[PDB]
RNA sequence: GACAACUCUCUCUAAGGAACUCGGCAAAAUAGCCCCGUAACUUCGGGAGAAGGGGUGCCCCCUCACAAAGGGGGUCGAAGU
RNA sequence: UUCACAUCGACGGGAAGGUUUGGCACCUCGAUGUCGGCUCUUCGCCACCUGGGGCUGUAGUAUGUUCCAAGGGUUGGGCUG
RNA sequence: CAUUGAGAGGACCUUUCCCUAGUACGAGAGGACCGGGAAGGACGCACCUCUGGUGUACCAGUUAUCGUGCCCACGGUAAACGCUGGGUAGCCAAGUGCGGAGCGGAUAACUGCUGAAAGCAUCUAAGUAGUAAGCCCACCCCAAGAUGAGUGCUCUCCUA
RNA sequence: AGAGAAGGUCACGGCGAGACGAGCCGUUUAUCAUUACGAUAGGUGUCAAGUGGAAGUGCAGUGAUGUAUGCAGCUGAGGCAUCCUAACAGACCCACAGACUUGAAC
């Protein structure tokens, strides 16, 4: 049988995250982890960057699932979201995890500058 | 009006993005398309003075057509179908009734497409929303906040002039988006995807044809 | 703000024929109620 | 989105500590700004005994915006403060050392800040 | 404009709607039939199909749930012992509308509200 | 009952923070208690709660509870008058 | 630089316009509510910018003066009621 | 049901940079017309995949007090959330896309070609060609109450 | 006069349509499958998603409290299945082959 039209956005949102997936499988992150993401940069060919920082959020969106990292470089406090599935990122990994009690980590951008340092 | 060329209607489905081969991301819309897709009535100059061409849509039980609506479907010997609109071209020498449109055949990759559908209905909405006025004060002792005003001169002219933007009904309206992209074809689904945004919700019909350009396609005047 | 002059008498009746208009409107469904009602078929409505 | 008005913090050694911006340049009649958009400030503290005063007029360029800056590759950055350094009319900056990251997207117009910076 | 928003308002505030809602049910559940509006008994359907649902999953943790929507302690008490008996084996639709004549008062459209 | 504009009575509002305006009008913010620390000027009475900072919950112990306060330790939360 | 008319043009003359200050006191005294500002328009050209030309004491860039042209556009602030 | 479009409206705006080219010009400084290609501004038509606001559907934390016999656990109130921390759909912009095209027509100012009256000359009182963000059409929406009420396909008009 | 043409309106169930009217979808929910038409709303089931680790019990601790059972528990305005409830009853308007002239056909 066919498909039906109500359910297209599923299959399209499913059959993209499984073609990434096996590309590039990705670990089960949640709020709270440490990471350290790997991504090329197409401006340059020889390196590439190296970002890491805590996660503060968790977006589910599909292929477009987002992770928000807080770190502080330079003194200076920067958030940076970076969605998993896409073809740049290439390498992730999970340093640790602290514990929390929430789904999105907003007060630290009021709270000492050491919560986010590392 | 007249069209560059034939185009379809299809129904949308939803919104989502397109990761490209080197990363960069494109927010993508989906526009499906139901079982027919075939001609209905061919029209002539000789008949009618003008050159066009009817395309049904959307299938459906036969019990809830109105009988006119069957004999004429039931002339080309056509599945009964909810929606017609036409094409207006140039030349109609190479169609037919029963004649299915693939779209494939007609929109390959990168084709630039004039999708045209209903608009959300906003209702009976102020000015301020609808022909984007600006506010008055909210402190200082105003009693005017969203009001428009004034609405004249005074005495000359002596009257409200004609087209004056006031409130009334927004949206619910046929609108046009030109020049739109298109990302992907996936024939195994059915579906086609175009990038940017599209009128209305998902569900609403819609007609997506080739782009016209003054200069270029259609014969200028 | 108030009214220049007073309306007159016809103007003013065919005003008043639009508001009794709506009891033509009214009496129909009645019928329709009365007439799917007293046939005792419908388990929908309670009369009593 | 830096309106005027709009207290800037210093990120070079130029010598000053804030800025308050009063217009816009490059930007035809705009009145807010991103990052790499030029702009008119003024000083409000400066570090004493240094070439820059206190109630100067000067042109600067936006480095760090608290406004969140998205990129084509679904990336997008932000920062937690305003802040800003100065220039000529070639565009090179007074100072001689920078502070705080900068986003790789100056170079086009601001290579020499890309240089100076720690990080990127 | 109210696009996607599914709510049945009532004219009142949140604390006359939770308040309302939640003592209708109190008198269905013991008495199986009563005599209100249509808008009322619309808006009923999502709650009382919501309690008779907690008690095919008759535990501790559902019937506290109970105990805090229903006022009353018997109702909730008496209502797990005949449910399982009763809608053994129906899914949903646990109640209907019989519309009937407005009042006098003020016309409104009045209905019965009764368990199947 | 319904949940258009618009008005009034209320809540929140990204980035910026008086650029509004005759005018910071209005709104917002501050707020209690216990400690630390409090200027010019002065009719020596005041100024003064000047300003400006720290602490604040719950549990155990010190402790004999001495009605208190204080000290030590531990623990929950973004946030303890 | 010589050359009245590239650009200014004394001395005087002839006009249009109805936005200035005024003259007259024709409508309104059993009422035609004011200055400025906010909001919201809409027309006129005697053209500030944008389009297209001529002359130049226009090399070029940039002007200057003037013709066609009113389609569109003509910022945010400090002081002042 | 599908439509022609008399008429009507909306929108056709604009800056900078690069290439041509440090070429033409000019002693040198300095620095192009035309043409082409990018990035913006403002305005307009849409959209919520993205980033976020709100979200008195919902989830969680917590102060005081009343009640459910009491502990545990819950509920009400602290206007129209007790105060706060988050939030799907929806709505919305700060967010996301698109838009402004024409070597099409006729002109204004100006430059002209051919060439009389006037054996010369003259852009013209015959004829004709170039050419403006302007005018008309083309682009977008409405539209046969356009009483000038249109056009085309299809259907129905039973019984005595 | 009888009877109810096409079709329209009310009524019934609803909306990404809407001040009210209007406009749109649907009104016994199919059977066959290489196939698309017969699920309107609510409920139920399931999934995405949101919040962020329920109750009860056990363990550790003098205790506050933590910890395991546990991507738990709650929610689910959304998507897909499912006729479980309600679209029952039915009502009104409506059917002179389209006057008269002229021409060409017949
Ligand atoms: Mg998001
Ligand atoms: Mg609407
Ligand atoms: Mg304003
Ligand atoms: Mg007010
Ligand atoms: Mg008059
Ligand atoms: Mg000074
Ligand atoms: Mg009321
Ligand atoms: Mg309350
Ligand atoms: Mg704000
Ligand atoms: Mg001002
Ligand atoms: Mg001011
Ligand atoms: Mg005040
Ligand atoms: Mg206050
Ligand atoms: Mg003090
Ligand atoms: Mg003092
Ligand atoms: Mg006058
Ligand atoms: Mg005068
Ligand atoms: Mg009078
Ligand atoms: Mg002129
Ligand atoms: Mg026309
Ligand atoms: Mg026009
Ligand atoms: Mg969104
Ligand atoms: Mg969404
Ligand atoms: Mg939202
Ligand atoms: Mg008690
Ligand atoms: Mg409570
Ligand atoms: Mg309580
Ligand atoms: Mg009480
Ligand atoms: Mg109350
Ligand atoms: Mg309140
Ligand atoms: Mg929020
Ligand atoms: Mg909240
Ligand atoms: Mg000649
Ligand atoms: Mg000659
Ligand atoms: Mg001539
Ligand atoms: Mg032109
Ligand atoms: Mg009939
Ligand atoms: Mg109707
Ligand atoms: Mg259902
Ligand atoms: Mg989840
Ligand atoms: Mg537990
Ligand atoms: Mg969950
Ligand atoms: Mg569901
Ligand atoms: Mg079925």
């Amino acid at each position: 049988q066919r498909v039906k039209l109500g359910d297209i956005m599923g299959i399209l949102n499913k059959k993209a995250v499984h073609a990434a997936e096996e590309l590039r499988p990705v670990p089960g992150i949640r709020t709270g982890d440490i990471v350290q993401i790997r991504l090329e940069v197409p401006e340059n060919k020889r390196r590439l960057s190296v970002y890491k920082g805590i996660v503060i959020s968790r977006q589910n969106a599909g292929i477009h699932t987002t992770i928000r990292i807080r770190r502080i470089i330079a003194g200076v406090g920067v958030e940076i979201v970076f969605p998993l599935y896409s073809p740049n990122i290439k390498e992730i990994k999970v340093v640790s995890h602290r514990k929390v009690r929430k789904a999105r980590l907003y007060y630290l951008r009021d709270k000492l500058p050491r919560l986010s340092t590392f | 009006s007249v069209d560059a060329g034939i185009g379809v209607m299809g129904t949308k489905l939803g919104m989502m993005s397109f990761f490209e081969e080197d990363g960069t991301v494109v927010p993508v819309t989906v526009i499906g398309f139901k079982e027919g897709n075939i001609v209905t009535q061919v029209k002539t100059e000789s008949t009618d003075g003008y050159n066009a061409v009817q395309v049904g849509y959307e299938r459906l039980r036969d019990r809830k057509l109105t009988m006119p609506e069957r004999g004429h479907l039931n002339k080309a010997g056509v599945i009964p179908m909810r929606h017609l609109q036409e094409f207006r071209l140039v030349s109609v020498d190479d169609f037919t009734p029963s004649q299915k449109l693939l779209f494939e055949e007609l929109f390959k990759e990168g084709d630039m497409v004039d999708i045209s559908g209903t608009t959300i209905g906003k209702g009976f909405q102020g000015g301020i929303k609808r022909h984007n006025f600006k506010r008055g004060l909210m402190t200082h002792g105003s009693k005017s906040h969203r009001a428009l005003g004034s609405i004249g001169a005074g005495t000359t002219p002596g009257h409200v002039y004609k087209g004056k933007k006031m409130p009334g009904r927004m949206g619910g309206t046929k609108t046009k988006i030109r020049k739109l992209k298109i990302m992907k074809i996936d024939t195994d689904l059915r579906v086609v995807m175009i990038k940017g945004a599209v009128p209305g919700k998902p569900g609403n019909l819609l007609r997506l044809a080739p782009a016209k350009i003054v200069g270029k396609n259609i014969p200028k005047n | 703000a108030v009214p220049k002059k007073r309306t007159s008498i016809y103007k003013k009746r065919i005003r008043k024929n639009i508001w009794k208009k709506k009891g033509y409107w009214a009496a129909l469904k009645a019928f329709s109620l009365a007439k799917s009602l007293s046939t005792g078929n419908s388990k929908s409505f309670f009369v009593r | 989105m830096i309106q005027p008005q709009t207290h800037l913090n210093v990120a070079d050694n130029s010598g000053a500590r804030e800025l308050m911006c009063i217009r816009i340049i490059g930007a035809s009649n705009r009145r807010y700004a991103r990052i790499g958009d030029v702009i008119v400030a003024v000083i409000k503290e400066a570090i004493p005994n240094t070439p820059l005063e206190r109630s100067e007029v000067i042109r600067a360029v936006v480095v760090r915006t608290c406004k969140e800056l998205k990129r084509d590759n679904g990336m997008i950055i932000r920062y937690d403060d305003n802040a800003a350094v100065i220039i000529d009319q070639e565009g090179n900056p007074k100072g001689t050392r920078i502070f705080g990251a900068i986003a790789r997207e100056l170079r086009q117009k601001f290579a020499k800040i890309v240089s100076l910076a720690p990080e990127v | 404009m109210k696009h996607g928003r599914k709510i049945h308002r009532l004219s009142r505030p949140a604390d006359q709607r939770r308040a309302l809602l939640r003592g209708l049910t109190t008198q269905l559940l013991k008495h199986g039939r009563i005599k209100t509006t249509r808008a009322k008994a619309s808006a009923m359907r999502k709650y009382v199909d919501k309690m008779i649902t907690l008690a095919k999953e008759g535990s501790l943790h559902k019937r506290r749930q109970a105990l805090g929507f229903i006022y009353e302690k018997q109702i909730v008490h008496a209502l797990f012992a005949e449910v399982p008996e009763r809608y053994g084996d129906r899914n949903g639709g646990y109640t209907r509308i019989i519309r009937t004549l407005p009042r006098r008062g003020d016309n409104a459209p009045m209905a019965y509200i009764e368990l199947v």
